[PDB]
């Protein structure tokens, strides 16, 4: 049972510039006979299938743009975008077809480097309709940031009663968006009458709340 | 089908089938094998040459065959064709090399004439063959003695 | 075979090219030896049980199989039909994994 | 040009044996399936015996079978049948029959091209009787004479016009009696090899 | 065995009309390979061997004037002769030749049809020879008549003592020929001095004796 | 032109049976040997089964085997896989797959090159529930709802700019909650055949 | 075999001389019958099991071997492969002197 | 080596080899054997013109050979060359008797030209041949239309 | 064979067309590779026992009956002889009624 | 008889017999089959070009015949004619497509030369063959380069 | 440019052996049959021994057979013969030969067309002797000296006409005796390795 | 075994005349299949290898002057010179190569008859050297004289205490030399004063002493 091994799993390049992903197969798949390498390599947006880029190691597909290309034989291989752009957002995997079973590789998630955006705080409170369920949801969202990274009820902080969510990068602008959910029974919710939401972020000189 | 295989035994003569193969039959060289080229004046045909014209016609867009005969009939009459065309040019192709005229004959009916020469090549209306030595051939060659015929194939008694 | 010709002629007045006796001195010689109307040699074979009048039927018979072969290649002439006669016929016997007491294999065990 | 001319034949005792022979010409027997047929007094064809060009394939009819023996010989051209242990029944005229080309004993038979003069085959306890040549008086009666056949002329071959020969008819006595009538008549009687001639 | 069954066994037609015969198989006599009807017809005339007439039901042998035409497939077949003429005054057999034993039919006699024609009547006492032989023997010739068709000592008629004999159509002028003999004991012959011959016949207005 | 619609999926509970179809348009299955893929959430691929154009060659993932079987139907241009005894490890998208033409059971494989629509598994012991869509004043909040997928949009697909659609998010119950924003939502909940629109 | 084409198309729509049904009454005479563009037949062959990626891999091996057998021939137009092919292949079973229970030889006592 | 020769069982193909002899491989007939070729644009090879004449090129000192084959493919591109020097001379052979042009083609790319005829035929770069009807040669003919292919022999399944 | 010639070269110094190692890259394609005169490959075979003279001798004797063969055929160019002595080569061992323990038969059970 | 097949065993030479067949001698491929053109000279026949037109002559009323031979032997002396008559006409036919010079020559005597020419086709007066390149013809072609052999046929031994 | 040179040879004691050597030149001793052929003092020839090119068939005369043992090396061009109990009757000259090239072990022989120098072989229990060398006062007489040969000269190859070296006689004693006569003599003994000049 | 038999076994012939020599095979060497008679002459002078001359019996070897030429078939065969000549004074040997083992006639020698010559006899008196070897050997030569055939101490006749020696045919003059040696031990010596040379010949009228 062959291995494929994708480094790097996540990488982030600005548009324009080259990103290079990597792949390493457990066994050679080199055929003697063709001396052809028997690897594939897919494209995979999010909430799509993937899509066939490279047969044979080095061979583009019919439709594939030419800055697609990959390289390498037997053990190590290499898929290359020259320069990024916008539409090749996606997850990016290898695949041996020498040997059966067929494996995949871990897949590696090529994303494009913006310059930094201060995320666009707002918060919203529950709703009629959700009280009349006994319980109390607060929600606060962070729309069009980044980079991806960033990180109080009372003035006291919560623990273990919330959890978020975060979009993917945005196919035109590049900016993530996230979701904060904080999930509490409405007892709990009516005993408090302040709600402070505090946002600190790289792109922020100072946390903004 | 295939071509049919005639095997003599004695004086018997059977036809080979494919499914069912007899291994009574032997065949131990192949100067066994003999193919035969018989004329249709055997078989009663008419030899008079009126007669004989009519079972030839002329066609275009069919390549012209040949294949090979081993052994051939004495013929009481064959035939000479040199025909042309109002303007005064062949309609018949001259004999490539190769082919010459059939080797027995008694009486050759030398023709000449004309007509309206409808097709490039002259075939055999009944799908016979036209016999010349060692060759039968699908159309009618420029001034070579000829005989009508058709050809079987045989593998002859352990001799 | 049975012949559906209206007449048939018995006698068959025959040609060929293979010889008996090689041996004439030197006539084999191209330079010597008979001309292009010489090089045959005659015989005579009888109607002995509907024989001649059998094959008359047989030459008949397989002219359609052979137009048709005919029309299929493309060579202008064609010589090559007896050896492949002579193939088919050790192919259907030995084509081929022989069983000796079954049917379809030509072996005696003695 | 082509036929063929048959011999033997005549009067036998029942149980007897006698040899019909026939030879070809005009062609050659090898190229022909032989056969022979025979004809009742004012009957119908029966077919009797064939042989094949090799000789190899022989057939008989049930009713013969075992008593008759056909034979040929292709390099003198001839025929023979060899029948024994006739009886009445075989009485007949045995014709010598050649079969068409295409006749082969391992297929599909042939049409009886040539047929042969005939030859009177007679099976009877009785022994040979020469005619009583009586004038009439025109014509000339032939009367108790056996066995068949008699040949009636007059004045050796001149006159035929006018002339009536009547068929030959079985008398009560088993003897035939026959009369010839016109509008010297030669009597030949071969199987006594009698010959008469009455004014 | 096959029973070959011919029909009309007797046929008179007039001269230069047409004459048909039948011919039936107890067996289809079609060979399915050749879809020729394995059929002959002979002629015989009275006093000579057969000679073949049709071959294959419906092929004319090399000779055959065209009036001769045979025809039909399977069971049934049929020979006709259009315009009879004399030379055509013959017994015909039809034959099989598919299947040994090789059968023939009963054969059908063909005569023609011609003007009444009234015998001419005599009579022969028996000569002095064949009183010599202890016997007598009267004869009575009717000659050239139509159609064949047709039937005293001491004015006594006799019975059982006499027979007749009847040649064949006449192959120029179609007339029959008829010879009645009486035979008797000589003994019975002086007994009595007048012998009669009565003749009837429809070509006749009333007998002739 | 060239494409693969598939059918069947859904929520099955442990031990539970279900069977995916898959229907070709724009080629002939029996030139291709066709392949199932599945991807869990989150996770890398992995190949389930092969099946080749003869269904003669045939192939499972090792820790598949015995437990699916795979089918197709080269006539009605159709393929199929039936899945029995489930578990939660098999709760994935499973993907039907054609391979290059240079592939055969005997011989080297080829590339995936046409991918199909997916289609959800889910194997819970959880029954299906209907969302709670609460306003949010903008956006709408899904809120407990079970199994997935849910699928919104804003003014029956009109509002497009500007829209978030945030991931699903599995809660302390079992059941899933999902935000929406926008800088009238439809939401539509397959699973339970629920539709919302709330304003 | 293995394709190593770029690219591979499976479905082979084929034409061939050899006919199924000679009975289409007189056609098979060359008097009558098709014209130089109509003695053919059609047919289409499916890729089943890679079979024909596996031909047309077959046919670009094979290029080597025929295209110098065709130096080493001085005939213009070859038409005995096949017939070679088929002797070939009798000789190798049969060349030959044939052991039963051992290799290389095909026959089974039952 | 030999000629490769394919073996078909079921629709599994296999390689015969010369050392190793499968008893299982049976040829009843020579109607088994079967010569088929097979179109380069199934290959993926551009069918454009130019690159197609960039495959083709001329050379002397080799005589021109020829194959039967005896099925083909339908091609959707076929080629037809009538080009000459500039002294007006052809620089192609006229067709001899027997080589007609491939018998199915979709389009066909008539092409004319004048250029420096460099050797006496016309061969193929990458080794291929130009099928035509029945017939694979090595040499392109004036006039005559072709395809561009490869040819296979087969031994097919028990039929 | 014996040889009766007056002179006999031992020395067989010869040329022929099938080659050894078919790798030279892409010389087989005719665009590339040898002209009319280098297709050949060159040896040397020695009078081993008389092997040469031997040779030598039967060319002298076949002649004979080649000429005759050539004489019977009308084919202008003739190709098939070397294909139609394997044939008659099988056809001598299987023609053919194969009896295991009897002679005309190459067969041994073991 | 027929013709005969010499048979090799290590370095020994025997000529198979019809009647009597050898089980020893193994025939595995065709490849085994060779037919190889010897020369004449190699027999101990004078090379000079006096004494070998002595052995060539001309004749009518036989056609040419010509056969394959797949090896042939280094020649020291080979003829190449150019010969015509009085009337300036040339008495010897053009070589036809295919034929080619014999690959291997020494020396090659060129000739010219005119004369009574009584014959259509120039043959070999002893019966041996003009060898030219893989070809046995028994007729001299117009100027191309020949030498004067024979052909044997062979079955090497196992390879 | 065509020859054979050998070496070996010489005195020998009843039973005991020796090895004569053959090297070709101008030729490959593999296209033919190579031969020994012997020749005693004063009688005619006789055949030893025979060798195929491919050293497979081998043959010697019967009154050597077991004794002898021919052998050939073709790739250094030579030829050996290995002969062991030697006796009286094998004193003779020793000839290499090489026979036709239509020879075969296996069918008709051939002739020999070339010979070797040849090589002198004494079988003798005696032992070497050198000459004594008497003036003749003219020639010179060589006394009492063996084995043979003995070559004779005057004037290290100068005076040649006139001179007539009489052949050797072998004398009572079992020594051999030469006179040497013309009308300083330069004798070698070679077998005793002995050079004589005497004036 | 074959026993190949030649006749003379010697010959002399003058110069420029014919001379033949016959040989005669125990069995016929004749080969069926060629009609190639499988015999063989060589030519052997003094101190010299055989000669190949004539092979299959009548075929000259390459650089045989024609004067040689071989005839003859089956048993009886011959070889002959015509014009003799003075260098083909030779010893001929014939031989069978039909069948082994290869046999050779006993041979023939061939010389020159020329016109009678007179020897010229000379005596040698023993040295003084052999005189301290205890021994005396006394020679006589007779030089150059033709033909071979020709034939006293105190005028006391020896025996059996000499022998002679003869040179070869000169190959130019053509005449023989000869050489006669006594030995005797040097004590019956010098009991003796006289030793007297007797020379017979037919070259000479009478004997020189």
């Amino acid at each position: 049972e062959l291995v494929m091994t994708q480094s790097p799993d996540s990488l982030a390049v600005s548009l324009g510039e080259r990103a290079t992903i990597n792949c390493k197969s457990s066994q050679s798949v080199l055929y003697s006979s063709n001396n052809k390498s028997y690897l594939a390599w897919y494209q995979q947006k999010p909430g799509q299938p993937p899509k066939l880029l490279i047969y044979w190691a080095s061979t583009r597909e019919s439709g594939v743009p030419d800055r697609f290309s990959g390289s390498g034989s037997g053990t190590d291989f290499t898929l290359t975008i020259s320069s990024l752009q916008a539409e090749d957002v996606a997850v990016y995997y290898c695949q041996q077809y020498y040997s059966a079973p067929l494996t995949f590789g871990g897949g590696t998630k090529v994303e494009i480097k913006r310059t930094v955006a201060a995320p666009s705080v707002f918060i919203f409170p529950p709703s009629d309709e959700q009280l009349k369920s006994g319980t109390a949801s607060v929600v606060c969202l962070l729309n069009n940031f980044y980079p991806r990274e960033a990180k109080k009820v009372d003035n006291a902080l919560q623990s273990g009663n919330s959890q978020e969510s975060v979009t993917e990068q945005d196919s035109k602008d590049s900016t993530y968006s996230l979701s904060s959910t904080l999930t509490l029974s409405k007892a709990d919710y009516e005993k408090h009458k302040v709600y402070a939401c505090e946002v600190t972020h790289q792109g922020l000189r100072s946390p903004v709340t | 089908r295939s071509i049919p295989l005639g095997v003599i035994h004695n004086s018997t003569l059977q036809v080979s089938d494919v499914d069912k193969l007899v291994c009574r039959d032997k065949l131990s060289s192949t100067n066994q094998l003999r193919s035969v080229g018989l004329n249709l004046e055997g078989n009663g045909v008419a030899t008079d040459v009126p007669s004989a014209t009519k079972r030839w016609g002329f066609r275009s867009g069919v390549p012209p065959k040949v294949v090979n005969y081993e052994a051939g009939e004495w013929a009481e009459n064959c035939y000479n064709l040199e025909i042309k065309k109002p303007d005064g040019s062949e309609c018949l192709p001259a004999a490539p090399d190769g082919i010459r005229g059939f080797p027995r004959c008694r009486y050759v009916h030398k023709v000449s004439g004309t007509g309206p020469c409808a097709g490039d090549f002259a075939f055999h209306k009944e799908g016979a063959f036209f016999l010349y030595d060692r060759l039968a051939s699908t159309v009618i060659y420029r001034g070579t003695t000829f005989a009508e015929g058709v050809v079987a194939f045989l593998i002859l008694p352990q001799a | 075979i049975v012949n559906a010709q209206p007449k048939c002629n018995p006698n068959l007045h025959y040609w060929t090219t293979q010889d008996e006796g090689a041996a004439i001195g030197l006539a084999w010689i191209p330079y010597f030896g008979p001309a292009a109307e010489g090089i045959y040699t005659e015989g005579l074979m009888h109607n002995q049980d509907g024989l001649i009048c059998g094959l008359r039927q047989l030459a008949n018979e397989t002219t359609q199989a052979l137009q048709l072969f005919l029309r299929a290649t493309t060579e202008l002439r064609t010589f090559s039909i007896l050896n492949r006669k002579a193939i088919d016929f050790l192919l259907q016997r030995w084509g081929g994994t022989c069983h000796i007491l079954g049917p379809d294999c030509c072996i005696e065990p003695h | 040009e082509v036929q063929l001319l048959e011999s033997g034949g005549g009067l036998v005792k029942p149980g007897g044996s006698l040899r019909l022979s026939c030879a070809a010409s005009g062609f050659t027997l090898i190229n022909y399936r032989m056969n022979w047929v025979r004809q009742a007094p004012g009957k119908g064809l029966e077919w009797v015996s064939s042989i094949s060009s090799s000789s190899s394939y022989i057939h008989y009819a049930d009713s013969v079978k075992g008593r008759f023996t056909i034979s040929r010989d292709n390099a003198e051209n001839s025929l023979y049948l060899q029948m024994n242990s006739l009886r009445a029944e075989d009485t007949a005229v045995y014709y010598c029959v050649r079969e068409g080309p295409r006749a082969t004993g391992y297929s599909m038979a042939d049409v009886f091209d040539i047929w042969g003069q005939g030859t009177m085959v007679t099976v009877s306890s009785a022994s040979t009787k020469g005619p009583s040549v009586f004038p009439l008086a025109l014509g000339c009666l032939v009367k108790d004479y056996f066995p068949e056949p008699v040949t009636v002329s007059w004045n050796s071959g001149a006159l035929t016009s006018g002339v009536h020969t009547f068929p030959a008819v079985l008398q009560s006595s088993g003897l035939y009696s026959l009369s010839s009538v016109v509008t010297i008549c030669n009597v030949n009687h071969k199987p006594s090899n009698t010959k008469v001639d009455k004014k």
